[PDB]
Formats: C-alpha cells, structure tokens, sequence
C-alpha cells in the first residue's frame, strides 16, 4: 500500500516547496497520477483479501473507497481553485495540506489491518476537516457546525475506543483477520447488549442515523466546497466499511439489537425525504437527501444478508459520486449569484444550457434510473429487506417516490421556469466547472459496464 | 464600529481580462496549461487508460475457473450417476456429534 | 544586555553620570522648542531626539525611511488640521499613534541613557502628550471614551519609565504663536484654531507643568529668553534637584528598566489594549490587506539579517 | 471580553480584571497614633502639651 | 509498580549490562527515521518562530536538531526493546516455573467441538 | 456504607416498606451532604436560612429516594419479576418527577425522569452483571 | 494506645478545624498552624521516647525549625497584606476568584 | 528580585523537588516539601501586585495544610508501625490522611479551589513553574504509596477532578484560568491510573508537563493573559496562534496528535484491570475540555477577530527574547504518537 | 520517581535513622531492636507482597512490642477483676503487693 502512501505524503513537500502560480496543477497532476495508480487494488483475489503487509490489506471493501478517494482529492483542488484565489500562498498550500493529510488518513483508515488503528485514523480525520470547516468557511455559522460534527463524532467514537481495548484485552488481537477467523459468537447479556452498543454508536452517527443526523446539514451546508465533497463522498462511508468490518464480532446480538436502528433508518428515509421536498437551501436538500441514501446503507448493513452487502458497497460508492457532483453543481450556482436559496436563481437551463445538463444526469443518478450503479445497490437492498420482511416495500417504494419527487423539484426549479430578470451576473460557464462535473459523471456511468469492481466481497 | 475596508465585489470575471479564461487561473499561460493538465491526466489517461486497465484487469476472482470446475464435476457426477450437488458440505464421518 | 551581565557585574549606576540626563523641552505648536533642544544637546553634549512624528517607527527600524500612511500610522495630521471633527476618528488614532511613537522614544531615550551613559534632549515626551488630548476633547475633537482609552494606556505604560530629571518650557503667547503660524506659511497648520492653541497652554501650565515641578524643578523660560541657550545650559548646569526619583534608583531598578527598554515589543505591548473603539479598531479583513502589504514591503518578510531580498548574504549558515 | 463567559446577573456588574495592576486602595489605612506628651510628662517641663 | 522493584536492578541506570546481548537498533530503523524527522521538524518551527527563512536558513541548526534526536532515539529504542525483552524473558521463566497455573490444554478440532448456529434470516 | 448494606440486604420486591425506607435514609444523608457544601461554599444569611436550605435540600432528597424505593419495589412485586432493570427505571423516572415538582419545573422532571431513570438501569444491570465502578487493582 | 495519645490527637484535629475555619483576622490562622505544629511535636516526642527511637530525638526538632520558617513566611506574607489593605483581615484576600 | 538570589530560589525549588523524590526517610520528604513551599512563595511574587501577595498567601495557607496532614500522617504510621522509609503505610486512617494531603498539593478535587485563583495572580513563568515542576514531588510520593492507596477515594478524586476541570474552564475567558482547570482535569487523569499502572501516570504527566510548557511559553511569546489579547496575536505573530492550535488539539487528546496517547493507554489498564464505566465516564467528560480548548482555537487562529491599529507599529520590530526549547517542546506535544511503545524506557 | 541516588552513589544520607534496630550512638538499644531486627531479616529480599503474609507474625510481634495494646487490654482486665472480686470482698491482695514485705535488691 506504499506504492500510494509515499506518494500522497510526498505531495505535501512539493505543494509547500512548489512556485504561487502552480500549486494547482501540480497538486491536481500527481493526484491524478495517484489515483491512477490505485486502480491496481482493484484487482482482487475472490477467495482471500490482498494482504500487503502486517499493518495494511485491502479487499472488494476497502478498494473502491480508496480508489474514490485518490479520485475525490482532484475534483476537490479543482473545485476549491476559484473561491481560494484571493487567498494567500500560505494558506492556499494550508488548505491543500489538510486535503492531502485527509487523503492520507482515509487510505490508511481504508487499508488499516488492526481496528485500533482504524480507530486512530478514522477519528484523525476529525481535524483537518474541523479546520477546513472553521477556517474557509463563509458564514459565521461555521463554528458551531463544526463544534456539532467534532462532539456528534467524538461521542460516538470514544465508547467505541474502550470497547476495541476491551476486545483486544479478552480475545488478544483487533486484527481483522484473526478476529474473522475466532469469532466467537456474541451472548445475549447486558454487558454483551452495551458492547454491541458501543462499537455500533459511532458509526451510525458517521453515517448519519435519523436522530444522530444533525451535524450533517449544518456541516454540509456550512463547509467549503471542499470539505463538502469529502464528507458526502468518503467521510460518511467510513461509518459503512467500519460497520461491515465491526459486525462479525456482533453476530447473534445483531438480530436482538437491529430493530431499533433498523425501524429508525427505515422511517427516517422516509422523513428526511419528504424534509427535501420543503427544503429551502439547496445545500440543505443535498445533504438530507445523502442522509435518506445512508439510512438505505444503514438497513443493508444491520440486515446482514450477502445481497443486502453489496448494495451497501454499490450504493457507499455511487452515492458518494452523486452527491460530490450535485453540491459542485450547486456551488457553482452560489459562485454566480452569492446565495444557497433555490428560489433565488431560476430558468438557469436558458443561461447555462449543459450545465442544465449536468444537473438532469445528476438527478437522474440521484432517483436511481437504472442501469446507473445507485439503482444496483439500492434494488439490490429493496431485494434483501423483501427477503427480510414483505412489508418493508412499502416504506423503501415510498422513499423511492419522494426521492425522484425532491430530485426533478430541484431540477425544476433552480434550472426552469423564467430568468431572474434582476440577476446579471451570470457568466458562461468555466471549462474547469464543466470538467469537474464531467469527471464526476463519466467514471459513474462508466462503473456500470462493469458492476463487480463496486459489488463489494461478498461478491 | 470599525474601521474596515470595504467589501470587495464580486470577484473580476476571468473573462474580462482574457475572454478564453478557461478559468484555474488569472494569468493565461497558467490557464491553458492546467485545462491541459486536467483534460490529459483525467480524461485521456485516467479516464480512458484506467478504463482500459480495469476492463482487462486479470480474472483473479476465478469466476472462469470456478465454472471451469463446475462443468468437470457436473459432467461427472452425472455420468457416475452420484448427486449432481450432495447435501452434506463436510463428510459426516469426520465429524464427531455428542 | 542580560540578567547574565548583571549577575557578572554590568551596572548601570557606574556609567551615569552629572551630564547623564534627560532633558524635555516642551512647549506650544511653532513654540521655538526645536531650536532651544538642539542648542542645549550639541552644549551640553547630549543626543538629540527630535520630536516623535508620525514615522518614527519607522526611522528606528529597517531602511529608515518613512513607510506608507496605511503600513505606518493610518493617521495624518493634515487631515486632523483640515478636519478635526472627521468621522473617520483620524483624530483620536493620530493621538494615539503619537503617543506610541512618543513611548517608543522614550524607551530609546533611556536605553540610550543607561547603555552609553550620555544624556538625551527630547522635544516633548510622553508626560507632556496628554496636552494635545486634552485640547482635542475641549475642542470636541475626541469624544470621552477616546480619552478614557488613553488614560488607560498611559497608566498601563507610562508608570514603568523614570520621568525626566530637567523640564524646560518654552513660552510663547497664543497670539505670537498665531502670527507665527501665518509666518511659516504652512496652508494646514494656519487652520488652527486659537481656542485650541489656548487649550494646549491651559493643559500644559494648569497640569504638565505643576505636576512635573513636584518631582524635581522646571525651567520656564519666555520666547526671549530661550534665545540665549547658553545662559539656559547654565541654568541646567546650576540645578540641584536632589529630591525626585532618580537619586533613588539603584542597580536594581536600573536592570529592570535597561531590561524593559531593550524589548521595544515589551515596551509596546499595552498600546494594542483590547479597547474596541470604533477609531482605533482595524477590521479583520483591513488588517489581513495591510498586514499582507507590510510582508511584501522590502527587507521585512524576514527577522532582520535574513532578507535576501535587501541584499542579506549567508542566511543558509546565518 | 466579560470576566467570566456565561456571566450571571451578578457577576455582570464585576469589572474585568486591570491589564497590569489592581489600584491601591490607599484611603486612611494608616492613622498616626495622637499623643499628648506633657503637660504632666517629666520631660515636657510640666506645661507643653505636645500634641504628637 | 510491576518492573520497578525487579531483582538486580541498578538504580538509576539506562541501559545495563545485559541488554548488549540483544541486538542493536539498526541505524536504518523507522523509529529512528521518525525521531529525525522530528528533529527537522522542530529545526522548520525554530525558524518559523524567530521568523528566518523557514527551510533554507540556519542548516547547521537543522543539522543539529536531526542529530540530537536521531542521537537520544537510538538510546531510547535500545532501552524499550531492552525493557520488552526482560518482560518476555520473565514472562517465559514464570510460565515455566508455575506450570499448573498455565496449563497445556487439550486440543479438540472443530469436527469435535459443538457451536451453534444461529442462522441470519 | 450501612445505610447502602440495609438497601441491598432486603431481597429485591419483598419488604416494600423497609426498601422504602433504606432509599429514603440514602437520600436524606446524600441532601445533607449536598446541603453541607452548598451552606460551606454559598454562605446564608442567617442560620434560620442555612436550616431552611438545609431542609429543602435534604425533603428533596428524601422524596426521591422514597419515591424511587416505593415504585421500585411495588412494580417488582406486581410485576413479579425481581431482577429485571425495567423497575429500576420506573423508579428512576419517578424520583426525577419527584426532583420536577419539588422544583416546580416540568422540563426538570422529564429530564431528570430520562437521565435518573436511565442511570438506575444501568445501575440494576451493573447488579445483575457484576459491573464495577471501582475495580480492585488486578492487572 | 495510651489516653494521652487521644488527647494529643484530638489537640491536632482542634487546630485543624480552627484554621480550616476562619473568622476575620488571619493571625489567628497562623496560630492554629503553630498548634498544630507543637502538637506534632509533642506526639512525635512521646513515641520516640517511648520506643526509645535515640536516634529519632532529633526529629522533633527539626519539626519545630521548620514550624518557626514556615510561621516566619505567613508572618512575611501578612504584614504585605495588611499593607496593601490595611488590615489582616482574610475578606481583603478576594481580587482572585473561583 | 536580584538575578542570583532568583537563581538560588528556583534551585531551592528544584531541590525541595529532588530530595522528595530521592529520600527515602519520610521526614526528609516532608523537608522537600516544606523548602518547596519556602522557595516558592517568594517566586510567586517576584512581580508585586496585590494579587500576587493574595495568591501567595492562599497558595501558603492551602499548602502548609497540606503538610501539617501530612506530618499527623507520617507521626500515625510511626505510631503504628515504628518505620520511617516510604513504602506500605500501615494504618488505614494515616493513609487517607496522607492522600488528603497529597491531593490537597496536587491540586486534585475537592481540594482544587485554589489553583485557578493562584494561577491567575500569578504570572505565566511562575504559573508554568507552578503548573508543571510543582505536581512532580506529590505524584512521585504517590507513585512510592500507590500500594498503600485505598482504589475508591483516589478514583473518586480523579472523578471530581476530571468533571471540575472541565466545567469551570467552559466559563473561563482568562488564560491561565483555563490553563488551571485543564491542569486540574490533565491530573485528575493521571491519579486515575495510580492505583492501577504509575508508569501510565509518568507518561501522562510527562505529555501533559510538554504540552503546558507548550502552551505558556506561547502565551509568554504572544504576551497574553486574556483570550481578547491572544485574538490580536494573527496580526503580529500568525505562526505563534497557529502552534497553539495545534497544541491545543493536542491537549484536548483528539488522535493522532500526542494528546491521545495518555488518554489511549489510560483506559488501556484501566480496561484490563475490569474498569469500564469509570474510562467511559473519563473518556465522555474529556469532551468538555475540548469544547473550551475549541472555543480557544476559535478566537487565536481559526477566525480571524479584530485588530487595532497601534499594532502597525509593533509590526516593525521583532520579538528579543528566545525560549530556545519551545519547537521540540511543541514537536514533542503534537507528534510523538508514532512512538508511543517507547513508554517501556520510562518503565 | 525515587531516584535512588544513594544507593547508586553508596551514600548513607538518610538511611541511618530509617530503623530503630540500625547503629545508634553509644550503641544504646530500641525499646523493640529484637523484633524490628526479626520482622526485617524475615522480610528481606522477598518483597513487599510476600513480606505482608509471610512475616506477618513477626510485624505483629513488632507492633505488640510498640503499641503494647494486646498487654495492656490483658492487664486492664486483670485489674478488673481484681477489683471486682475486692467488691465481692473474696480476694485480699498479699502483703508483698501491699508493702508489707521488703522488696528483693
């Protein structure tokens, strides 16, 4: 896993020791490179997981993420080049520091073989998303937003830190692999009822758990673009690979234990939905539509059903796309006119034509139109929650429909309807804001063709 | 209240100082040379190469080999006239019940 | 200078001597001030500070050369003499800014005094500052606020310096100085108004001057009489102002007082009280613009000895 | 700027603390003791009354 | 606690006599790359802090920097593997002298042993 | 520790009246001690004050730890079922409605009915699990 | 245990109370320190001479040269503090808070 | 105060320190104490205002306290056992005496009302010598007593230490003041493990004396004592809030920053030992102190507050005085988590 | 953090007094140098866990010897029953008690 370590760390020196006027496209050309070579995890072996080393491993799990991220970091230099241009030279390579530090962090998080350092990077990556929010946000609620995200998360994860200590106390390793292999089966006791409690809570306030989902509006809406794109696309996946990882130690409790979470998940899809549909900030309705696509996650991990685990994987990663390409949309929009208020800007399909039709390929991909990857997983978890109960098609058709509802809302009223006649600050749109849209779209149709490489291991 | 300055507007269009902005940048040398870099390395190596890369990428999930195998024992399992699939996963022998 | 010096032996007292002294001569705007302190340091042989402007900072550090008004001081006096009552508030920032910088000389002054022993003119000193302010208040210039800010950096900061020894006031009737400010033919000055001259004697005579006169003596002397700067040297010459602070310091308190001097920062440090007057407060979008620009001004990216850019060799081993 | 964050009703009267030193409350803390020391007194030659 | 009261032990003494049978840190050691770049780092944030030329300026002060750390890392790291041996070798001597307290068990394969399934439906 | 030795030795829903009675002696020596640091640290006026604190404090007290006994006990016994924690909650929830309308406050009693009711469940289960708060050092 | 021991015990547990109690002055704290200081002495003294401790004589007294320097640094610290408010009273002592 | 009797003071400090951590005679302990507390009161002061004459004189009376418990404690063991070496105390209500009055010295609750007062009077040198070189004798002779200690009343005190600590700096807009309570909540942590493993309570008290010795020195190289002081420091000294934050985050433990690891292997040990609420209990109270550390961070380097304009003049000139150890101190508090396992030397 | 400074350096700075059974000048002896010398040779080298256990009765003697609680609760009792039985007037103390008798040299 070096092979992509080394460099992601070497990025830093030639960011910082690089000239003012090509930060960016240095950055943006060894990322790229970076992501290329990642590509090669996804080669994986069916039968057993590619065991690089002690300390590092990857799957049919790990491997789609880490591609995601070494793919994410470019899209986010792209993204973030306009609003940091005033910025000085310092803080211009500040920022893409804290983006590289979090790429490192998420591909160790991703690769790690021993859940005490999946613990240690998956809470590090607090920091340089803290400092991104509270520092480059652009309004004066970017504090609390991120004194929500910091405590939300932290809360969440310290009972996960005792819990991990204890496991590694009783049963003598936290590595992966060994705790697979042992895993002797969870009994139905008080104490054993907490520890499933415990190493669960945290990654169901990662992945935002209706109840646990505050944080994520107000994080979402208050950060830069940036930081944004991270915490839709990779942040909350996190909580997923955690979650699937962390479940074999739970097995029989798991059915005693899902039914909270799993009622919760299923009617907050259908809340946070119907949120979207009176959702005001667009910003907003991006992030509460990511919190309905992560309860579906949520049902497909808590079910524990092959087919249920690789919609999970399929979903983790298609929505992770989707979402990056819809709040890059709508930044564009709040570049132009300085405003998240949907009502604010309307008709924009007459001013910025392919704009408009970024924004229909990527409401179509949010309402699941198939054969896009975001339909797989989630028919793929209708499928395995049919097989759980009947009854749960009524509740996942309904969020279905409210789904495609706030999708074509959003598209119809921020890209039809007349021109704002007072807004004249339009301008055609930038070949840089059509690429990053672009290379969201293109590698997201593209995954079709082959569905494996994001089915996950249970393939 | 303070003494500030005033609040700068709306940041100058890249359009206006050069009309094929491309954006990334102000000045234009650096303009075009980050659109190349951001087509080229994306769309044309990541892209298409990667692509490429991952549609050929070896079958080491030996799904050609797992129905290579299944062909074998299903060719002769029927013609020995044995279960095409037994249902006991393990041989019972070896395992001990209390 | 160190507590190591000190503790090896390095004390101040032996260096002072009779001519070891600080010496203010103060007066009213175009009060002939200058001239007086000039001829009693080259007498006397004692350095001369002129009085602290706008850009003394600024002389004190770097190239010597004045800075930009928005690097150094966003004051201007011209702008004070045009408009006195601006909303701005150039007023009470150019008040305060002088009596920063007239700190800052005082700080030198002493450092000077107390590292090579010889004595220090100085026109007008930070005792003698609160004239100007109060003439302004008076006047309306400043509101109270403005006033109570600066009574509360003065008393931060002025306590820990020692106060002149010799206070020479140089007097000139508001009149004379009125046609003397036509004389000069300055086009901002000649738009002072009489009431504010009178303020600034009235502030001087009623307050400076009995004050100072309490800790040790003051020489009063008219327009003609401060003509004769011998005869003003030997007055000084003849003075015995046993009682006042400075026959009571020792080595100790000496130590101290080199040790404050040395530290300008130190010395500055209660003039950036967080008083959030509305004509001192920068923003912080302002500040982040101005303090960008001061980085980019030549020769101070970097600690001094260590821009290249002003021609800085060896920084590599430096 | 307040000397306590979340101040009570109370506390927010209560000035902040000096930047560099409280004030001396100086205000008749020492009163010199008065002593009559004639006109009895052997040494006030029996009809000074030194007021001390 | 625990090692503190250990028999033999010279107080006040860093490295003794017995750990020169363990091996050396090697000079190439990660630990010890780890200690000099903090050694570095804390040379950059001198410079930062007196405001010099962040990663040019004063390189025999770097220099210097590196060294030391490098310098009190290898002690330090023969000192842990040193402290991590003797817990083993105790460990191990322990084992041996109490062997009812640790005993051998029995070693049934999973043919034997009964588990149940709970099954996931 | 006695008063904490009577609470455990009567059998858990069996002598409604003595548990009662050993919760309420546990809250009046917790509203003492609590009155004591308030009166040491918050000085009263008057000693007349200082005694009415103290009053207030310790019923306070008192009523809680008698509610929380008395519903404990009455829900083991008519639900019959001794170690379940769901008594101690009910109990918990009671005694921080108690804590609400000695305060006189109804968003005081929901949530010391949620936390205090919350905590005695877990307290019940630490009971029943062999939970310790304090452990002894056994490394 | 003899009574005396319980006397001298209880003296100790009298001063103490006395200074964790003040009234207004702070000298009279100061001299519940010395209390307490000559009862550890005296307890010291009876056991040393009643296990015949020879060489623990001495400690007593180095218990009182220290009792004197710190009574000799309260005494230092109320005399500033009666300076700076004229009186010794504790009240005075209020400028630092929580 | 003379330079050379400064010197002569902070040795006697110093050595007050060394003979309670070498003696092994209980009397000469008490000695070190009671030369510390000589030294000290002077120190304290050595900048006269009525507030340090206050803080002294609380400190003073909070201490010689504390040693007369200690002294009845030594006298009861004595009576009890005839031994003078520090080791096993024999008598149950001489060792709670004796941890009375350790905990009184250490500062820990219910004994902590007097380190925020003091620490505010005080200047920031003689508040770093008090926050960090002071909490060293009293550690190290519970270290030598933990056997002795009964679990329940120091786990108790760590507690109340931990939850005090972290509400009263929430209030907190002076610097020293929130240093006082984090210092009360950082020692609460490290008394929790001392009946369990003391060399967790040496590697917690070795991170946390790095990481204040951070902290002050910064706030001694940016000259403030109030958060409104500190928020001017991005103007003149970026760099300066900057490492504050960075070491703030430290401190509140959050990973990978070297705040973690006395947090990690404190419930670590407490968790093999059986303790599990007690850690969650810790580990959850902790946040609070990361809520004011962030309200810290927030005001000296995240957002950028207002400026005043006399600041153009210190623009020009540049700090004199260099603390020569404050990199490696803030290299040493941010990123030692890489060598954690290095806690065996210490061992 | 007990530097043992004097035990590195072969110091004696404060050992001496450490124990009433150690040298004292003129070699006058404890009130209890035969028990303190047994509980510390009992207790050597076995540490402190063991020595809790294993000389547990030679503590005890040490502390009989100094505190004398056991031989003053049994003396205590003797008079009490001495003074009981004079109330019940069945006992009538010897001569030699009473001092009637000359006591041996």
């Amino acid at each position: 896993m070096l092979k992509i370590i080394i460099p992601t760390t070497m990025l830093l020196p030639m960011t910082w020791m690089s000239k003012h006027n090509m930060i960016w496209i240095n950055a943006t050309v060894h990322s790229l490179l970076i992501s290329l070579i990642s590509l090669s995890l996804l080669n994986q072996l069916g039968e057993n997981s590619l065991n690089f080393s002690l300390t590092f491993f990857s799957d049919s799990l790990s491997a789609p993420l880490l591609v995601l991220t070494t793919w994410l970091l470019p899209l986010m230099l792209m993204a973030s080049q306009s609003h940091l241009s005033k910025e000085t030279t310092t803080r211009k390579k500040l920022y893409i520091t804290m983006l590289i530090l979090l790429q490192l962090f998420l591909i160790m998080t991703f690769t790690a073989t021993e859940l005490i350092l999946f613990y240690i990077l998956f809470e590090a990556t607090l920091v340089p998303t803290l400092i991104i929010i509270t520092r480059w946000g652009n309004q004066t609620e970017r504090l609390n937003a991120g004194l929500y995200f910091l405590f939300y998360t932290l809360a969440g994860s310290l009972p996960l830190l005792v819990a991990l200590v204890y496991i590694q106390n009783t049963t003598g390793s936290l590595n992966f692999l060994i705790i697979h292999y042992w895993s002797h089966p969870l009994s139905n006791s008080w104490s054993n009822i907490f520890m499933w409690l415990a190493c669960i809570m945290a990654f169901m306030v990662k992945m935002p758990l209706y109840g646990l989902h505050l944080w994520l509006p107000k994080a979402h809406v208050e950060a830069p673009i940036a930081g944004s794109m991270v915490l839709a696309a990779v942040l909350l996946k996190l909580g997923g690979y955690g979650m699937m990882r962390i479940t074999t130690i739970l097995n029989p409790l798991t059915n005693y234990m899902a039914y909270p979470f799993l009622m919760l998940s299923m009617w907050g899809m259908i809340m946070t939905s119907s949120i979207c549909l009176r959702q005001t900030d667009l910003k907003s309705l991006i992030a509460y539509s990511s919190v309905s696509h992560m309860a579906l996650v949520i049902v497909a991990i808590m079910i524990q059903t092959p087919w249920s685990f690789m919609g999970a994987t399929a979903l983790m990663i298609a929505h992770g796309l989707t979402s990056s390409m819809l709040f890059c949309l709508a930044n564009t929009n709040y570049e132009r006119v300085h405003s998240r208020t949907m009502i604010l800007a309307r008709g924009l399909q007459t001013l910025l034509p392919l704009m408009a039709t970024w924004w229909l390929m990527a409401s179509l991909t949010n309402l699941a139109l198939p054969p896009s990857i975001n339909l797989i997983g989630e028919l793929f978890i209708i499928t395995a929650s049919f097989s759980w109960s009947n009854i749960t098609i009524i509740l996942m058709g309904m969020n279905m429909m409210i789904t495609a509802l706030y999708s074509l809302y959003m598209l119809i009223t921020t890209q039809r309807g007349k021109y704002t006649h007072h807004i004249n600050n339009i301008k055609a749109s930038f070949t840089r804001e059509n690429a990053l849209m672009a290379l969201h779209i293109l590698p997201l149709l593209l995954l079709t063709l082959n569905p494996k490489m994001i089915l996950g291991p249970l393939y | 209240i303070r003494l500030q300055e005033d609040p700068d507007p709306e940041d100058e269009n890249l359009y206006e100082k050069n009309p094929d902005s491309h954006g990334y940048d102000k000045d234009p040398i650096v303009d075009l040379w980050n659109m190349r870099v951001v087509f080229f390395f994306g769309f044309s190596i990541v892209l298409v190469l990667g692509s490429t890369f991952v549609a050929y990428l070896p079958d080491y999930r030996m799904q050609e080999w797992a129905r290579r195998e299944a062909e074998r024992l299903v060719k002769y399992r029927e013609a020995n006239g044995l279960p095409l699939m037994e249902s006991n996963c393990f041989d019972p022998n070896k395992i001990q019940l209390p | 200078y160190g507590p190591l010096a000190f503790v090896l032996g390095e004390r101040t007292t032996r260096k002072l001597t009779e001519t070891s002294k600080v010496i203010t001569v103060d007066g009213n705007i175009c009060s002939g001030k200058g001239r007086l302190a000039r001829e009693i340091a080259e007498k006397l042989g004692l350095r001369h500070f002129p009085e602290a402007g706008i850009h003394y900072a600024d002389s004190t550090t770097g190239d010597g050369k004045p800075l930009d008004v928005q690097l150094s001081g966003n004051c201007s006096l011209e702008k004070f003499y045009d408009d006195p009552k601006s909303n701005d508030g150039n007023s009470y920032r150019l008040q305060s800014w002088l009596y920063a910088s007239r700190l800052l000389q005082y700080a030198d002054a002493l450092e000077h005094l107390l590292s090579t022993g010889q004595g220090v003119v100085l026109e007008r000193s930070i005792y003698s500052d609160f004239v100007f302010l109060e003439a302004m208040y008076r006047q309306g210039f400043i509101r109270k606020q403005c006033v109570e800010h600066y009574n509360e950096v003065k008393k931060v900061t002025a306590c820990e310096y020692l106060p002149p020894h010799v206070v020479v006031y140089v007097d000139v009737p508001v009149p004379e100085i009125q046609s003397r400010i036509q004389k000069k033919g300055n086009p901002h000055e000649m738009k002072i108004t009489a009431a504010y001259l009178q303020d600034i004697e009235n502030a001087y005579k009623k307050t400076f001057l009995p004050e100072m006169s309490e800790k040790c003596e003051v020489l009063q002397y008219s327009a003609r009489e401060a003509e004769d700067a011998e005869k003003v040297v030997e007055d000084i010459e003849y003075l015995k102002c046993d009682k006042g602070p400075w026959p009571d310091q020792d080595d100790r308190t000496f130590h101290r007082l080199r040790m404050l001097v040395q530290n300008k920062l130190e010395v500055l440090n209660y003039t950036t009280i967080p008083v959030y007057l509305p004509e001192i407060t920068i923003g912080a979008h302002q500040s982040d613009r101005v303090f960008q620009k001061f980085t980019e001004l030549p020769g101070r990216k970097y600690s001094p000895g260590y821009n290249e850019d002003v021609g800085d060799k060896w920084i590599w081993l430096k | 700027g307040g000397a306590v964050m979340y101040p009570t009703k109370e506390t927010a009267h209560w000035k902040p603390p000096p930047w560099n030193d409280v004030d001396p409350p100086k205000d008749t803390l020492v009163s010199n003791l008065t002593l009559n020391f004639g006109p009895q007194h052997p040494a006030a030659h029996g009809v000074l009354r030194l007021v001390m | 606690t625990m090692m503190s009261g250990r028999p033999g032990r010279v107080p006040l003494q860093f490295l003794p006599n017995e750990a020169r049978s363990l091996p050396p840190p090697k000079l190439t050691d990660p630990r010890l790359v780890y200690m000099g770049f903090l050694g570095y780092c804390s040379g950059l944030i001198d410079n930062a802090i007196r405001r010099r030329p962040v990663v040019s300026a004063g390189l025999h002060r770097q220099l210097l920097y590196v060294t030391s750390f490098v310098f009190f890392g290898y002690y330090l790291l023969k000192r842990q593997d040193y402290m991590y041996a003797l817990r083993d070798h105790d460990m191990f001597a322990y084992v041996k002298s109490h062997p009812e307290d640790f005993p051998e068990k029995d070693k049934k394969t999973y043919g034997e042993i009964l588990e149940e399934f709970h099954p996931v439906r | 520790k006695t008063l904490l030795h009577k609470y455990s030795d009567i059998p858990e829903g069996t002598e409604c009246h003595r548990k009662a009675y050993a919760s309420t002696s546990i809250g009046g020596a917790t509203g003492l001690i609590v009155s004591a640091y308030s009166i040491a640290l918050k000085p009263p006026a008057s000693f007349l004050e200082g005694v009415a604190r103290t009053g207030r404090y310790t019923f306070t007290s008192a009523a809680i730890g008698a509610i929380f006994g008395l519903t404990s006990c009455i829900s083991a016994q008519v639900r019959e079922k001794p170690d379940d924690p769901l008594n101690y909650f009910i109990g918990g929830c009671a005694g921080g409605l108690t804590l609400g309308a000695r305060t006189r406050s109804y968003g005081i009693g929901a949530a010391a009915c949620a936390y205090m009711g919350l905590t005695a469940a877990l307290v019940k289960m630490g009971q029943l699990e062999g939970w310790q708060v304090f452990a002894e050092p056994k490394v | 245990m003899p009574l005396v021991y319980m006397n001298i015990i209880m003296a100790f547990a009298i001063a103490l109370a006395g200074l964790l109690m003040y009234r207004s002055h702070l000298m009279s704290s100061l001299l519940c320190l010395e209390g307490m200081m000559l009862s550890l002495f005296i307890m010291s003294t009876l056991i040393i001479l009643n296990t015949h401790f020879t060489l623990a004589n001495m400690m007593p007294i180095i218990l009182l040269v220290f009792a004197a320097c710190e009574a000799a640094l309260g005494l230092s610290l109320l005399v500033m503090v009666s300076n700076t408010y004229g009186t010794d009273y504790v009240q005075n002592l209020n400028l630092l808070q929580c | 105060m003379n330079p050379i009797i400064y010197t002569t003071l902070i040795m006697t400090v110093m050595s007050g320190t060394m003979l309670v951590m070498i003696s092994s005679h209980w009397l000469l302990i008490w000695i070190g104490f009671e030369m510390n507390l000589l030294a000290m009161i002077p120190v304290l002061m050595k900048n006269f205002n009525p507030r340090a004459t206050e803080a002294a004189t609380k400190y003073f009376l909070t201490q010689a306290t504390a040693s007369m418990m200690l002294m009845m404690a030594i006298i009861i063991n004595l009576l009890y056992s005839g031994q003078w070496t520090i080791t096993k105390m024999f008598n149950p209500v001489a060792m709670t005496m004796m941890t009375m009055a350790l905990a009184m010295k250490l500062g820990l609750s219910p004994f902590h009302f007097w380190v925020p007062e003091v620490t505010q009077g005080i200047s920031l040198q003689a508040g770093l010598l008090l926050l960090t070189w002071q909490k060293l004798a009293p550690l190290s002779v519970l270290c030598q007593i933990s056997q002795s200690i009964n679990p329940n009343l120091m786990l108790t005190m760590a507690m109340l230490s931990i939850l005090i600590g972290g509400w009263g700096g929430l209030n907190q807009t002076q610097l020293r003041k929130i240093m006082a309570y984090s210092s009360i909540a950082h020692m609460g942590w490290m008394t929790a493990v001392l009946p369990y493993n003391t060399t967790m309570t040496i590697l917690n008290l070795l991170i946390y004396i790095t990481m204040t010795l951070a902290m002050f020195m910064l706030l001694i190289h940016s000259s403030a004592t109030t958060t409104l002081s500190l928020s001017h420091t991005w103007n003149k000294m970026p760099v300066i809030t900057s490492l504050m934050m960075v070491t703030l985050l430290s401190m509140g433990g959050l990973p990978p920053l070297s705040g973690f690891m006395p947090k990690w292997m404190i419930i670590q040990e407490m968790t093999k030992n059986e303790s599990i609420i007690m850690p969650t209990l810790m580990a959850m109270t902790a946040l609070l102190n990361l809520y004011f550390y962030m309200r810290l961070a927030y005001s000296s380097s995240l957002t950028m507050f207002p400026s005043t304009n006399n600041m153009k003049m210190k623009w020009q000139f540049e700090h004199t005085k260099q603390m020569k150890l404050l990199p490696t101190m803030i290299v040493l508090s941010t990123l030692v988590l890489p060598m954690t396992p290095a806690l065996s030397s210490l061992n | 953090p007990f530097f043992d400074v004097q035990k590195r350096l072969g110091l004696d700075l404060d050992r001496w007094m450490t124990i009433q059974s150690a040298e004292q000048p003129h070699k006058i002896p404890g009130r209890c140098h035969a028990f303190e010398k047994e509980w510390i040779e009992c207790a050597h080298g076995i540490g402190g866990i063991r020595a809790e256990k294993e000389c547990k009765i030679e503590f005890d003697d040490f502390v009989e010897c100094l505190l004398r609680q056991k031989t003053m609760k049994r003396l205590s009792a003797i008079k009490r029953q001495r003074d009981k039985l004079i109330k019940e007037g069945k006992y009538t103390p010897p001569p030699h008690h009473l001092g009637k008798e000359d006591p041996r040299p």
